[PDB]
């Protein structure tokens, strides 16, 4: 110290050594890059930073923003592993940066965008804990908080009070503090590769959409989602409807806009909280409440509408799935389902697990889906129709947007790798049935395999070494392998990568036949009924 | 102070029905998971159901030996808590606890962080008999004691000069023969108080709606 | 159905030991709770998730575990610590216990407090007679006891009673009523309670006489 | 001879002797069944032939009944063995009977209805002759014929001057008789075997149906078609439409519906037949001009309708299908084929070939027609349109009506028995794109490779051998298999058999998949639309 | 009577344009898939293309090396038969007949049953010359009696045909019109006409010369020297 | 493209004999057509659908084949039958034909008659000057002219024509002009216009004087 003392455009930072394998890095964490969203500055833009004087204390995380925690299973880690960590607070804007020792001159930059449906989520989990990545690759980690729930998408298009994507504005500002700070740390702002999972990488695409937001990053990792999937955005109408439903839950009385804002503003952070999920219009499964709105601002349009036309950021992108998306999803809901059996549904429960899958769907479109998933031989297989729902919940929220994302980013000669994340672990928490579930690519990609605390196999950490140089080797290169076999993805050739204990191996198509179904005939029959 | 009170336990003949009330106190009720837990006399603990809060939307989750015949149940304007037994059995003769489950909010996080004193059930076929309170006098410290014997159900309230004697009392586990408990308690006092000041067993039966005070008298 | 194993079923330690009690779980579990429980009372919170001591646990209490194996830990036991202590996960459904741990706290050698209760008027008016002995305050718990009816054992119409270690002596309590006929009484005189503990080499015996 | 001479209850017969392989048989070739259909007799049902005397010449085949001849290539089998060979006339129902010698006494009777949608088909082609099946299976083959075209099938429901199914009334006619006078050429009227081909398949199909004809006949073979076909039935009122624009097309001034048929009863026959296709609404392939109408009486409700609701003569079915169904059919219409060429269709040629395969849907139906039936990783080869297009036409028209009917008869515990004619011929005169096409196992199942002067391979004579065995052993037992080989069809298990150079081969699914989507969701879309 | 009468032959430049008629009659036309076919001079016959009924959709199909220059089309109602050429090339000079098809209803089925004499089509950048006729008699008097040979030369035309008769078409017997000979783009033609020595000169021979191309109609009295 | 190859592309034979003529096809088809085509006139239908004779066809031809190998017979031939025969195929597209075969009667061998002929006056005041030449009804079609001015051989200017076979007569004749400049034919005086055929066996000659 030495290398644990920073000092930035917004001021000093106190850091912290870290020991990791045979030698260590050096960690901040709790750096604000924003102001606290509080009383009457709750639901809104988020401020930028107001400098500090002298050195502030970055040698702990600070609390997580406050959210619905799932306590499905208060002894579990399969689901405790994504509850926040450090606490819950409305001042929840804070970066952590990993930085390794001896601190570099130019060092490449990833920054994580956490998932959880833009409801949920930390960056001080330990999945995400950047130690790993920062000392096996000589690289800088850092991992943003942003405002999630009605506090971070209460959408009011139009409104000061709330402009409707404050999370991704959140997101933005963090993005801004790097390229104007990171430089003292020992990176590169011009080697800065974003990444993250499920509502993490559809922010990541939301980024590489957006206008004022597509200059802070170089490259794109999208990590089990994509910013065009069908529970990543919502229609300006419906995000009204959802906000006034909140206030009338909350017992408020407003006739203004503002009027409204001001109700809510007043109510405890729980209070708002209990009452979030009941605006929902269905029965449903992989639907958030309030998440990002197409306003005219921030979205000029839909970001499949974006995605088609080319409006967008053309720059390398590394995209990929797990073996079993699904499968977390169905025991939140459906019919039947549960971690704690085998989930061998009936034809009944398969056909109320579909309306609940694709909701806004008529009978019609019920139909089409229920003609796909059907095994027309075998109808009554309890095996197959909870196999087919993993599908129906995978394929229509997580892998065909993913497909659609890798199709329209190709129709523009973009380098993109595609992958398939489908070893599951010898010490997974989650009974068989749900194969390798949705978020369980993300501790191989932050190195928790090589930890001899966590038990793993010497394969599994020969695999988290290997996806650690791609992600690096990808965020250095644009192609995540070195010259002496990865290939790039086309809508033309839809090639993979199998990401296991075994050699790369490659894959020809990424679930064309059926994302064809969603992505081009689906949208279709509703546009004639 | 935090409070949980059973009630609605008791005598329910096989294939019979039942329905326990909780009375919560001293927390946001609303906000927390509870829970109803069962002890059979001299075994352990076996969870019954959960019920979730409004939020995670009145969720209910059962022991596979219960479920479909019990229902777990809420009213959180009255912060009470219900288990609705239908088609009763042997088997489930146990005290039911009435337990609250600490939320993210508490230290507690996922503990039964508090239980009820509990609500005895007893599901047989056997009739409801008071019993004959008897007292036990002798014929530096006395010994004196009251027998309470042939009763049906379970259980028994047995006190010494209405709670204010306390100390030198043992009050021993009932004892079933032929479909009747029995059931004793001692108390020792010095030679000095006895038989100059009053030492009275307090004895009730809420079964067969019983209450008797017994004065321990020599002879 | 993750099944919980608590061994020892019955711990005995001196004051000042160090103790540790075991709980092994049939699968994996993320996270072990403990819970104490004293004669007549409902459970108490004691320890939650592995480690973490719960209001007002005593500091020389201490969890610890991993995977499928837990054990909870006493530096130095005293006479409070007398309870049964069971193990609760909740990993997966259903939420199951352990079969416990009676703790069991050792103590000087004492001798029971026997006293014998011949049967009440009011018993003998309804056309009963139960004869009434109590062995109180003994260690260790093992006791055995003897009815004699003017000098021949009876061992039909007895039943025997006994307490859980009292926190506060670290002693045991236990209760025998002989029941017999109001008839049948009334045809005998020496009515013998008689018990056999280590405190003594030669029986330790009560008596009365109907005809004193 | 003897044995040539046969009285019946309608007069007196002259027979043929004819040799086959080490044997003979004998043949009786052109008795009438019925009075001819001429003048103001032409388009109405068929009046029962009036006993003669004394001997009837019953040693020629009598001519073909006028239609649209195919003279696409003059001087190729392939096109020329489906037209008439010995003429066309309107007095042209006759049937045709080859019995084994010595005459037996209660033999099988195998009734075939030729093919030919409706405007075509002759008893007396080569590939319908019933000596091979006569003598090396000991059965009694007889051939009947029907009026087809607007002679056969104007309709006109509820007016005696063209009741609608003149085709079928004239086959039922022919069914009437063989009852009442087979027994003199030593067959059981009780045992009759009813089999066809495409229209000849829907026609048995219709006689399973149609109360009247019900009581006519044991059993059935479909081979290649199903009376709930796409083009095998006519709504009333689209008949109708039909009928008038004909008129309208010669020239006629009509008023009544009486006064139409007057006009076109004056018009010469091959004046209709040049007119007959105008009448047709859409650019189609697989679509008839003059087909079986629902009148009310004939049919008292549709095909599709009473099979589901199940009012049908429950017996037991043999049904099946050739590999290459469609390939027959677009070369006459579909742009860019031709048995000339290799018929690599361009994207722009496989999409119109869509709309002319499905003519009366929608936008939304093409476009799920396109979904199931593309290559979404290689959109734009030219040999997978090629093979889509023939696997639409087929499966739309010929097979997934087959597993309709199929499912819905074992729906009311009916034995149901299936195969797939999978051979190509040795000496197929069609290029080696078109498979096994739409026809071309009948010539298996009447013996021709037996025949020495057509050059068919020792292992073609072998099958023929089988499946005429198949055939007759299913016409006597109602089970086509003998040695204790060949499974029951059910919608749980559609297993079905493969017909070719090797040993019965089992398949578990005939098409089930493919099928769900032309019989329960494509008619389902319509009903939103 | 069957009859197929061509016309709209004749001297295109290359890469030009010809538009062929055929009239048709004794026939019922409109049931008839009516045919071109092609003969370069001293080669076989090539199919060019195929028009079949209305019944039969109008259905045209083309020989691949004509494919989409050539155009068939019919009017049924004139009872006509057209070729549209279009790019012509030297390749496509010959003599083009207009050809029926036996209908199913003929022994005929599916035959050429019915060829006209054709339509002379000449790819050429050559000009259009018109040919100089001359008489041949003989100069010395030698074997008289008994036959006498006359004949008459057809020299420097373009292109082909040149249409030769004797006396109108009535002197057949004892004629030979010899093919013409192309030299430096330009034919010459010759025919000759045996006679007795009884009727010439006594009776008159002419040969009549006609080449349509340059307009040109010339009958020659053959005469003593 | 199905390829008809016709053999002998060339025949002769005597009258009275018989004689087949064979259509071989690259690929098999169903039926073989057949036509004649005699000098100056269109080719007219032979056979239909391999073996049934055309309306007017003798009864002494016969048409049979199979598969790619297809002939046509003459039992006995006659004069009449001199054409060229074609086959052809209407299996597959483009209908296709063969190249023919010429069928040549034999005959008697006969001698040409010759007879020249100077330039006409209309062709000399035109300024040019043709000698012709014929060599009328021979057989065999084998011949030769040679062209002599003033007794030198003549090559440059000749245009020599022959006819096919006279289906009457078996004959052949033969046409050969001798064009020359008006100024070069007036310069010469012998013109001799010279045959060989195997009828004679010495030259064959006709000529004429300028000064005669
Ligand atoms: C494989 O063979 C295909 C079949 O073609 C036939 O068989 C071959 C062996 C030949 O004999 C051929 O001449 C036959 O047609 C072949 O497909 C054909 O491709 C041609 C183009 O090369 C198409 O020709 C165009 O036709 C239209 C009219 O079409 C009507 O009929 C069709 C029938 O299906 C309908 O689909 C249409 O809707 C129409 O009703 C003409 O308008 C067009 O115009 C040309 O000429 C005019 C002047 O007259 C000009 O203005 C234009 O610019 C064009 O030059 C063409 O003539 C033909 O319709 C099509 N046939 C079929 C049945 O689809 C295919 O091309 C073959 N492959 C190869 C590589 O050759
Ligand atoms: C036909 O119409 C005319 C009137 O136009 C009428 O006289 C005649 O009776 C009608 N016939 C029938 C059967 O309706």
């Amino acid at each position: 110290a030495g290398e644990l003392k920073v000092s930035t455009q917004t001021g000093s930072v106190r850091g912290l050594s870290l020991p990791v394998l045979d030698g260590h890095v050096s960690a901040f964490l709790g750096i604000p890059f924003a102001e606290p969203p509080l009383g009457r500055m709750r639901f809104l833009r988020p401020e930028p930073v107001k400098p500090w004087q002298h050195v502030l204390d970055a040698t702990s995380y600070k609390p997580a923003c406050y959210q619905m925690v799932d306590t499905s299973y208060p002894g579990f880690q399969g689901t405790e592993m994504w509850n926040p960590n450090r606490g819950m607070s409305e001042d929840c804007l804070y970066l952590n940066i990993w930085v390794p020792s001896p601190r570099p001159k130019d060092a490449p930059v990833l920054v994580w965008i956490y998932g959880g449906g833009f409801y949920s989520g930390a960056a001080s989990l330990d999945v995400y804990d950047g130690r790993f990545l920062t000392y096996t690759q000589n690289v800088i980690l850092v991992s943003l908080s942003y405002r999630v729930g009605a506090f971070g998408f209460l959408g009011l298009p139009g409104s000061p009070e709330a402009p409707g994507n404050m999370g991704l504005l959140d997101q933005r500002l963090a993005l801004q503090w790097i390229q104007n700070n990171i430089h003292p740390f020992g990176g590169n702002p011009r080697a800065v590769t974003v990444f993250g999972e499920s509502a993490g990488a559809a922010s990541v695409g939301m980024h590489l959409l957006s206008t004022q937001s597509r200059t802070l990053f170089q490259r794109a990792i999208l990590q089990s989602g994509g910013p065009n999937a069908p529970w990543a955005t919502v229609t300006p109408a419906e995000s009204r409807g959802r906000a006034a439903l909140l206030g009338k839950q909350l017992g408020c009385h407003f006739n203004n806009d503002s009027e409204l804002v001001s109700c809510l503003r007043s109510k405890n952070p729980q209070e708002l909280i209990d009452e979030e999920w009941s605006v929902l219009p269905y029965k449903s499964i992989f639907r958030f409440p309030f998440v990002p709105v197409i306003d005219g601002d921030f979205f000029p349009d839909t970001p499949e509408a974006m995605l088609s036309s080319g409006n967008f950021k053309e720059t390398q992108v590394l995209l990929g799935v797990v073996k079993d998306e699904g499968s977390y999803f169905l025991i939140y809901g459906l019919p039947g389902f549960s971690k704690d059996n085998e989930s061998l549904i009936s034809r009944a429960d398969f056909l109320e697990g579909v309306r609940m899958s694709v909701p806004h769907a008529n009978d019609i479109a019920t139909d089409a889906v229920v003609l796909q998933y059907t095994d027309w031989q075998d109808q009554d297989n309890r095996e197959k129709n909870r196999e087919a729902l993993d599908d129906i919940v995978g394929d229509h929220n997580v892998i065909c947007p993913v497909v659609q994302f890798a199709n329209d980013y190709a129709k523009r000669n973009s380098k993109v790798y595609a992958y398939l994340f489908d070893h599951r672990a010898s010490n997974l928490l989650w009974p068989p049935w749900m194969g390798v579930p949705h978020g369980y690519e993300i501790e191989f990609v932050f190195g928790l395999p090589l930890n001899d605390s966590l038990n793993y196999t010497p394969q599994e950490k020969e695999l988290s070494r290997r996806m650690m140089r791609y992600w690096a080797n990808f965020a250095r290169t644009g192609n995540p392998t070195d010259p002496a076999a990865w290939p790039t993805y086309t809508a033309s050739q839809p090639q993979y990568v199998q990401l296991n204990t075994q050699p790369l191996a490659t894959q020809p198509s990424l679930r064309a036949q059926i994302c064809a179904f969603w992505n081009h005939f689906l949208p279709k029959l509703l546009n004639a009924t | 102070e935090v409070q949980l009170v059973e009630s609605g336990g008791g005598l329910v003949q096989p294939k019979g029905s039942l329905k326990l009330s909780c009375a919560a106190s001293g927390f946001t009720f609303n906000t927390y998971a509870m829970h109803w837990v069962r002890q059979a006399p001299g075994k352990g603990l076996e969870w019954v159901a959960r019920i979730r809060s409004k939020s995670n939307k009145y969720a209910t989750h059962y022991a596979d030996s219960v479920k479909d015949r019990f229902t777990i149940s809420r009213d959180d304007s009255q912060t009470m808590l219900y288990l609705q037994m239908n088609n009763l059995k042997t088997e489930d003769t146990a005290m039911y606890y009435c337990v609250r489950e600490g939320s993210y909010y508490d230290s507690s996080y996922g503990a039964m962080d508090y239980w009820g004193q509990g609500t005895s059930v007893t599901v047989s076929s056997a009739k409801t008999t008071p019993p004959s309170v008897y007292p036990l006098a002798p014929g530096s410290m006395v010994t004196l004691g009251c027998l309470v014997k042939g009763y049906f159900p379970e259980p028994v309230t047995v006190t010494w000069n209405s709670g204010s004697l306390s100390s030198g009392v043992h009050t021993f586990p009932a004892v079933l023969e032929s479909d009747l408990y029995t059931l004793s308690s001692s108390v020792t006092v010095p030679s000095s108080p006895w038989p100059s000041e009053t030492v009275t067993c307090n004895v009730a039966h809420p079964a067969s709606s019983t209450k008797v005070d017994k004065k321990i008298v020599p002879r | 159905q993750i099944v919980l194993t608590q061994s020892p079923a019955i711990m005995s330690a001196s004051p000042g030991e160090k103790v540790t009690m075991t709980c092994s779980a049939s699968s994996s579990v993320s996270y072990m709770y403990w819970y104490h429980q004293k004669p007549g009372s409902s459970p108490k919170p004691w320890i939650y998730r592995t480690s973490n001591l719960a209001s007002g646990v005593p500091a020389r209490f201490s969890g610890s575990g991993s995977g499928t194996s837990y054990s909870l830990s006493v530096s130095s036991v005293e006479a409070e610590d007398a309870a049964t202590y069971y193990c609760q996960q909740y990993n997966s459904h259903p939420m199951t216990f352990g079969g416990g741990t009676k703790l069991e706290i050792k103590r000087a050698d004492a001798a029971p407090t026997v006293s014998i209760f011949p049967p009440s008027s009011e018993q003998l008016t309804s056309g009963g007679a139960s004869v009434v002995c109590f062995l109180n305050n003994f260690y260790p718990k093992d006791i055995n006891v003897k009815w004699k009816i003017d000098g021949s054992e009876r061992q039909n119409g007895v039943l025997n009673s006994w307490t859980d270690q009292d926190s506060k002596d670290s002693t045991y309590s236990m209760s025998s009523t002989l029941t017999l006929t109001k008839d049948e009484y009334e045809r005998h005189n020496s009515y013998t309670c008689e018990a056999t503990h280590k405190t003594s080499t030669s029986p330790i015996v009560k008596s009365f006489n109907r005809n004193e």
